[PDB]
RNA sequence: GGGGAGUGAAAUAGAACCUGAAACCGUAUGCGUACAAGCAGUGGGAGCCUACUUGUUAGGUGACUGCGUACCUUUUGUAU
RNA sequence: AACCCACUCCCGUUGAAAAGGUAGGGGAUGACUUGUGGAUCGGAGUGAAAGGCUAAUCAAGCUCGGAGAUAGCUGGUUCUC
RNA sequence: CAGGUGGUCGGGUAGAGAAUACCAAGGCGCUUGAGAGAACUCGGGUGAAGGAACUAGGCAAAAUGGCACCGUAACUUCGG
RNA sequence: CCUUGUCGGGUAAGUUCCGACCUGCACGAAUGGCGUAACGAUGGCGGCGCUGUCUCCACCCGAGACUCAGUGAAAUUGAA
RNA sequence: GAUGUCGGCUCAUCACAUCCUGGGGCUGAAGCCGGUCCCAAGGGUAUGGCUGUUCGCCAUUUAAAGUGGUACGCGAGCUGGGUUUAGAACGUCGUGAGACAGUUCGGUCCCUAUCUGCCGUGGACGUUUGAGAUUUGAGAGGGGCUGCUCCUAGUACGAGAGGACCGGAGUGGACGAACCUCUGGUGUUCCGGUUGUCACGCCAGUGGCAUUGCCGGGUAGCUAUGUUCGGAAAAGAUAACCGCUGAAAGCAUCUAAGCGGGAAACUUGCCUCAAGAUGAGAUCUCACUGGGAACUUGAUUCCCCUGAAGGGCCGUCGAAGACUACGACGUUGAUAGGCUGGGUGUGUAAGCGUUGUGAGGCGUUGAGCUAACCAGUACUAAUGGCCCGUGAGGCUUGACC
């Protein structure tokens, strides 16, 4: 079980003593219970939710009638999250109040992409030498296999291109501040993209 | 001071005036050391007559750098200058005399007797 | 409209109006040996930055012959409190250019009186 | 990698942008209609709509502010007479830039750019 | 960096499998009763319903 | 540059002009091709499509399947 | 500085260029640089000399002949049983 | 065709200058353009903290840069 | 040659450098022997400054790359 | 009828004959240390001075600085210092041209990738009517390192000297991922100062050109050197090893039956991709409920009507991007630009007054300007257009109708 919320930047607290903690503030519209799949009916345990506000031109049919079912009216989205023994009526409606402060929780969006890096960006290589006589190549992989065993190249070999908007869990963050007036999670440390992308907050798998 | 071949001026009384980093000890690779960080010198100047000659290899504690120290609200001390104290084998320092502020980062269980002995 | 009110319930008042070029006085909390008191701080304002919670200003101050420059966090309790003692006419708002400067040189006119 | 940043380098110094965009500017608040590609139409509409508003106001200020700008005796008086008078009542978008198809030598798309009460 | 062996009819039909062609975003004026490229200035210069030029 | 009309026995003899091959490039029709590994064939072989007139035929594709490393030249020897 | 040169890097190497460009570099009133005209030529010139140069050619130019040189070498040699 | 090709003239302001920079008279926009703003590549700009640890080698770069005055070592063929 | 000979200096560390030693494989007096101020786009060592050479690269600016329109090569190639 | 060296750089990949870390046995192993031999390949595994070096010798580190295969891996990836063509010189050999178990200075590194491979990213078709979304996980990849001070405890042990394993934190290093709140870097799209010159008639003001002329700063964005997080715990089947019970072989024996413990190895656990998994899976929801003719009756073909759900073209764009794709929006609209406020940066504009002989000060005035930022606002531009996609989804067999 988590929540679905999106990131409104990063910020920062004072506390008494004075350090200051770098958070993350992760705005969580109140999620809405969609389906409630069943291992009878689905093959596994499992909730989907929505988060909040479509267009009504923008919902198509179908989904409209998912969402009908589900006396629901809902928006951006849906997602889906295992469950290993809860039960969430398909109207129900969780918050951020299934967070305490304490509380570390595992954070995953998709991260900023970056379009199209080289070996050096995407792999952190080494660049060869500037001036010592180097000829066009300056940043440039360097030789990619062995000669003629094995006359080919290694599968999963370390090239360029897209670092991109691939899916990042963060985990084990500390959670802050539980604002539940105004729907929010404080979150101590970085969160995975940029401002207003969707983000997916659940509690820690490495506990 | 935070690099090997980094000259840095020595905060003693009766040794050094300027050493050079040949080693920042640590880790495997090490390539940094900030304030308060232990590193091994070559001493490439001094003066005519005090308990450290030119030329001999020694261990010193950096205790001010100008790419400073960071606290735990985001504020660094930032000093204008690279200084290290030189040290012993059992490391305590050589000189019983300490120029300039040292920062609050170095009152640790070994370097007390630097702090203590800082015009801060 | 969020993140700029977890900034402005945070932002109780600590600060005076100061400029770059002022010498300030600030009042430092310290905690090491079972012990709270206030270190002062006393140097000339180079740098400020206005970011609201993350506002934050350059001071340098040369002691004991050696030069030192503190950024202090502004809506830090680490800053109690702070104190214009004299303030100066640099027509920058950056002033950099007193790193280079020694003793006479680095002197802050007042014109601003 | 460009995120959020806005601008466009049409290949051409910064120096040569400046030039082309403020001759634009002074071309269109001559002729009230030009012709050109739509990225330069997209570009034009953040210089040339500033010097309408800045219009708005006459001062001295506002009038070599104006002429620093768009250095033309003709567009200044253009400007501060004609346009900010003209516009004095509409927030923003005094100008449209409608497609016109593409350039037969290359196949630049092109867009008329004109005032909007014309 | 050459090739080996000339390319057939085949690989050489088969690269070119992908670059054929579309243009089609035409549309009608209600008014005139021309065909013009979707948002764009016709070729008469008419636009939704209003000379421009 | 063509589409006609005329001339001519003939213009797919129209001036780059008798004939007008092959390489190479197309359009149309039939059949086969998107779970299948290699000298591209060959032996087996279903299906489909055309002409016939029907059948124990003729033409075209050839799913599937057994076997199968071009030609030359040089060599003791070459898929090499 | 012009002019003459060509030490270094980088580019270029299917070049803009069959020897260059851009940054820097050497000489720059002389044993200098250069125009125009003339002289020296193939075991023969000229050479502050390197086998350098002699029309993008040089341990003996180019062209035409002897000439279809010679090749114990290489390659090839065409329908059928 | 970024090359080569003898000689003549030569304005303003700054400048020793025919260097150089902005210009006059005069000439020109170098015969593919439009977008876009990845890797990489080229020609540049700035760069925290180190300051030759790079490398065969400070290669490249960075630096120094003028005029007036002061001052200036070894060595020397008495000119440097 | 042995050889990075040995000793001194320079460096934290020096097969290079400078000063000696003399066991000169295989110096030596116009194929000149020893010195030598000044002069080298000369060889080798060290230092100050200086820095993207480097740790370790980040960003930016133009020119290609990429897409669109027009024109339109090449080396190679038994068939695939 | 050419397979271009040694070394360095860049990037690797495997083995295990294991350098560290892990698990053991024996000991001439009291403890800290060790010696040797098994088991284990998961992850790690220096920077430099010298020399062209590989190596080596030193200097200083580390937990450790492993040994090898890969054309002594790797020049259609770089270098070109060594060897190394043409120049010259030394010593030596030769009458000489010249030569070298030799030294020495100098000396051109070409290729736009067709195919396989590899890293990315699409277009087609197929998944059995079609569609919008959400998914399970067969499979695959990533990850896996380690030091220190302390806490029982100066205890167990040891005459003493000395010194623990085993119990658990908290602080580093190297590596990796994400991020930009902070610290800074950049910021030729912002604001200033300034030199030379030219211009806008001129004074003022300002603008071109001088590398952004030079520079001071600096928004957003990107960013490391900045911030945060990570390696686990746990489980299982085991490797050596340690066994219980236990015969064959009245005994003894880990074993032959049968039961256990046991490591960073292996399978999960952690993260990511993943039904082209042709074995193409599953959920929830939506859409279509018209005739006729020919010939051959899974029936196909043709005509008329009808084209839905939805998808696309197109447009405004994006913190998405090479082109794509992805994502958002398209007047029932904040998608971009402008506008209106704020904010941030710069640093007291112009004009006028005032003082001065003038340069220049003082006011007005933290003023003027302000990019990418924040909020609001339909002023401009996203056109109630077209195209695809159809008309209830074969047959056999079984069970319940």
């Amino acid at each position: 079980i988590g929540v679905v919320g999106r990131k409104c930047g990063m910020t920062r607290i004072f506390t008494e003593e004075g350090v200051s903690i770098p958070v993350t503030v992760i705005e969580v519209e109140p999620n809405r219970v969609t389906q409630f799949k069943t291992e009878e009916t689905d093959g596994y345990r499992a909730v989907q939710v929505t988060a909040g506000e479509r267009r009504a031109s923008r919902v198509t049919k179908a989904q409209a009638g998912h969402f009908a079912k589900a006396n629901v009216a809902a928006g951006r989205g849906v997602w889906e999250f295992r469950l290993g023994e809860e039960q969430y009526a398909a109207g129900d409606q969780i918050t951020v109040d299934l967070f305490q402060a304490g509380q570390m929780v595992d954070v995953t969006g998709e991260s900023k992409g970056k379009g199209f890096a080289g070996t050096i960006k995407r792999w952190n290589f080494r660049g060869q030498d500037n001036t010592h006589g180097n000829s066009v190549s300056h940043r440039v992989p360097g030789s990619i296999g062995q000669c003629q065993t094995p006359g080919r190249v290694f599968k999963g070999k370390k090239m360029s291109g897209h670092l991109g908007a691939e899916r990042v869990t963060v985990q084990s963050l500390e959670i802050v501040r539980v604002d539940a007036e105004r729907n929010l999670l404080l979150v101590k440390g970085a969160v995975p993209g940029a401002t207003g992308g969707d983000v997916i907050v659940r509690p820690a798998a490495k506990a | 001071m935070i690099q090997t071949q980094s000259m840095l001026d020595v905060a003693d009384n009766s040794g050094a005036r300027r050493v050079m980093c040949i080693k920042v000890l640590g880790g495997s690779h090490r390539r940094y050391a900030g304030i308060g960080d232990i590193i091994k010198v070559t001493v490439k100047e001094a003066i005519p007559r005090g308990k450290v000659k030119k030329g001999q290899v020694m261990t010193a504690v950096v205790v001010r750098t100008k790419h400073g120290v960071r606290r735990t609200d985001g504020s660094i001390i930032r000093f204008d200058g690279n200084a290290a104290v030189l040290l012993n084998n059992k490391q305590e320092p050589i000189g019983t005399r300490i120029f300039g502020p040292v920062t609050r980062e170095l009152r640790t269980e070994k370097f007390m007797k630097i702090v203590s002995l800082a015009p801060e | 409209k969020i993140i700029q009110q977890i900034e402005a319930e945070q932002m109780n008042k600590e600060i005076p109006a100061f400029a770059p070029g002022d010498t300030v006085i600030v009042q430092v909390k310290v905690k090491e040996g079972d012990r709270q008191r206030l270190q002062a701080f006393e140097g000339v304002v180079i740098a400020k930055r206005n970011r609201g919670l993350n506002s934050a200003f350059t001071v340098r101050k040369i002691s004991n012959g050696v030069g030192v420059e503190r950024t202090f966090q502004t809506y830090s309790p680490i800053v109690d409190s702070l104190s214009v003692k004299r303030r100066g006419d640099v027509r920058k708002a950056k002033l950099y250019y007193l790193r280079a400067l020694s003793g006479k040189a680095a002197r802050i006119k007042e014109k601003l009186v | 990698m460009r995120h959020r940043k806005s601008g466009r380098h049409l290949s051409r110094t910064s120096a040569h942008r400046k030039a082309m965009f403020q001759n634009m500017a002074v071309s269109l608040f001559e002729h009230e209609l030009i012709k050109t590609t739509l990225p330069k139409a997209k570009e034009l509409r953040r210089v040339a709509e500033p010097l309408i508003t800045l219009a708005k106001e006459d001062s001295v200020a506002n009038r070599r502010l104006a002429f620093d700008r768009t250095r033309s005796k003709a567009a200044v008086g253009k400007l501060f007479n004609d346009l900010g008078k003209r516009y004095a009542n509409r927030p923003g978008g005094y100008l449209r830039i409608l497609k016109c198809g593409f350039r037969a030598g290359d196949n630049a798309p092109m867009a008329y750019v004109e005032l909007v009460d014309r | 960096a050459v090739q080996q062996n000339k390319k057939s009819r085949s690989a050489r039909d088969m690269r070119r499998s992908h670059d054929a062609l579309e243009s089609n975003a035409l549309s009608v004026e209600k008014s005139t009763g021309e065909v013009h490229l979707r948002h764009h200035v016709s070729p008469d210069g008419f636009y939704r319903g209003r000379k421009v030029v």
